[PDB]
């Protein structure tokens, strides 16, 4: 969905991305900026404050494995849907996980990004990889019902 | 905000809901599962099928909750606390959903109220479940 | 668009439906309900009451042109794209009309017909039609840039 | 509403924008516009291309009325009074138009700030940016 342009920008940026340490800002950050969404790791330990969050061990573990799999995506951003087949499937029928969620997801990566990125995660950057976000979350909540 | 005259369709239109307010929660319930199959995230431990004594006994405790509310609109907060406690504490679903289910209640609304449901009472009960939402969402962070 | 069984209900109720009526109804409940959707109105006179509103001919006239259009639509739920392209287009470049107003739309027109009809209004009836609101909606956002 | 900390992380965060606000406003407008071309659908009048000095002043004014919230803090619906009814009575903006800049003035200050934009200076500017956009959109209907 995403021009030449676009691709070759989100392509490029993701080549300076250490999945594993935006993967626990993400992940650690969707749990602290809304803090409802710690409803899906009960199991993970103490979430109690933004530090114990964003030092929780599962929390880094499972962000990696999360954008792990987006990275995944990012390869087959031409067949978004055929990708997150399976995932789609298992966040609806065994996580219980309300799509909606995907999209608070993409939107505090794109944060961390910018964070990370400054002055390189451009006003056109950014553009691009909000409408891979959203591909994303449109992606995973394609087998909901 | 919901100014006096808001506040008066809203009792108004609840009022003639009466003793159906229940049956009317179980029907709303049903319609936003059906028509927002994500909403449906949040119960996997329910029968979710027609007639449900989980979804009745559910949409009943629902309306009971509005028939405070509108008991209580001008002290909705307090007169909710406990239920935006639980929703923000317990249940955490995600505010989207309040939306999609205020529609199903309006839906629920107009089919079963011919007469009561003008342009004027729909606004009404609009901003009034946009305010009930609000108030159970108020403690979220 | 939809599962067989899904048009039939749908093209079955919209069968008994006068697209005058229903019309001039839905686009004004939207300027009551929504009274920010009438930024685009100040040409359509008195809007001042809800009364004003529902009784101004322009909005009647508005809501059936709409409205006959939606009409059309539901002749080609496998093709909402091809549709309504061109519209999608104006709405965008010369209207400068915000998508969002066709959900809220959307939105009133499942009230109106739930009110019209009653309980032939049924979950399923609505589900079916949920779609067909958000499909008409997706397809005249489409062309936006 | 509010915490202490989110007060004093907001009044921290923006203490350090410093004189670069309107900048920052400018820059939150261009990330909307490309991020969610829906916005445009509101500035028809404008220049839109980048260096525009339409989009320039119009992201200083933001930006001013962003800094006289955090001055009024705890007293932003007087605050901000006359953009309420700006908003609701003449621009008549969608609401949802609203969740957009905000988070594109996150993602500006996420760009402009790695020392402070911490998670829990993040949580406290979405909440904020959330209370400003509720006063704003608070007398639409
Ligand atoms: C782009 C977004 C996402 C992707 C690609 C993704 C991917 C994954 C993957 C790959 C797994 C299984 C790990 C494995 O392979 O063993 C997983 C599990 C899970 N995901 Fe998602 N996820 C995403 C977003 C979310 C969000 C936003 C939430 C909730 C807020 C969430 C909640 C969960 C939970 C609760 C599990 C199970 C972890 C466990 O066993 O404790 N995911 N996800
Ligand atoms: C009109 C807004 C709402 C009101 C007034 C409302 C009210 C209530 C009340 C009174 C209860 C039961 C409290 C108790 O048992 O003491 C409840 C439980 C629950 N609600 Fe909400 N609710 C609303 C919106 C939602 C939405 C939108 C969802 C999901 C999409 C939701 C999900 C739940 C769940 C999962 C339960 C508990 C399940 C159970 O008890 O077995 N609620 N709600
Ligand atoms: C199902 C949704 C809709 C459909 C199918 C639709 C269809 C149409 C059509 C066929 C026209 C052609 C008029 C012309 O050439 O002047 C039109 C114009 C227009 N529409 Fe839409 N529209 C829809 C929703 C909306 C909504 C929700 C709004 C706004 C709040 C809106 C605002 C307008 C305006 C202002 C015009 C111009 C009328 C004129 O020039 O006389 N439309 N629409
Ligand atoms: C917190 C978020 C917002 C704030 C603080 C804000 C504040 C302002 C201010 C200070 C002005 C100029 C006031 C005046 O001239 O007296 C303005 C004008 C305007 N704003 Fe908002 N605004 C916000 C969000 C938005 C959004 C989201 C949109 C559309 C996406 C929007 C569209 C406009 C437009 C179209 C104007 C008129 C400018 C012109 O054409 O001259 N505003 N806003």
């Amino acid at each position: 969905m995403l021009t030449p342009e676009e691709k070759s920008a989100v392509t490029a940026l993701w080549g300076k991305v250490n999945v594993d340490e935006v993967g626990g800002e993400a992940l650690g950050r969707l749990l602290v900026v809304y803090p409802w969404t710690q409803r899906f790791f009960e199991s993970f330990g103490d979430l109690s404050t933004p530090d114990a969050v964003m030092g929780n061990p599962k929390v880094k573990a499972h962000g990696k494995k999360v954008l792990g799999a987006f990275s995944d995506g990012l390869a087959h951003l031409d067949n978004l849907k055929g990708t997150f087949a399976t995932l789609s499937e298992l966040h609806c029928d065994k996580l219980h996980v309300d799509p909606e969620n995907f999209r608070l997801l993409g939107n505090v990566l794109v944060c961390v990004l910018a964070h990370h990125f400054g002055k390189e995660f451009t006003p056109p950057v950014q553009a691009a990889y909000q409408k891979v976000v959203a591909g994303v979350a449109n992606a995973l909540a394609h087998k909901y019902h | 905000v919901l100014s006096p005259a808001d506040k008066t369709n809203v009792k108004a239109a609840w009022g003639k809901v009466g003793a159906h307010a229940g049956e009317y929660g179980a029907e709303a319930l049903e319609r936003m599962f059906l028509s927002f199959p994500t909403t449906k995230t949040y119960f996997p431990h329910f029968d979710l099928s027609h007639g449900s004594a989980q979804v009745k006994g559910h949409g009943k405790k629902v309306a009971d909750a509005l028939t405070n509310a509108v008991a209580h609109v001008d002290d909705m907060p307090n007169a909710l606390s406990a239920l935006s406690d639980l929703h923000a504490h317990k249940l955490r679903v995600d505010p989207v959903n309040f939306k999609l289910l205020s529609h199903c209640l309006l839906v629920t609304l107009a089919a079963h109220l011919p007469a009561e449901f003008t342009p004027a009472v729909h606004a009404s009960l609009d901003k009034f479940l946009a305010s009930v939402s609000t108030v159970l969402t108020s403690k979220y962070r």
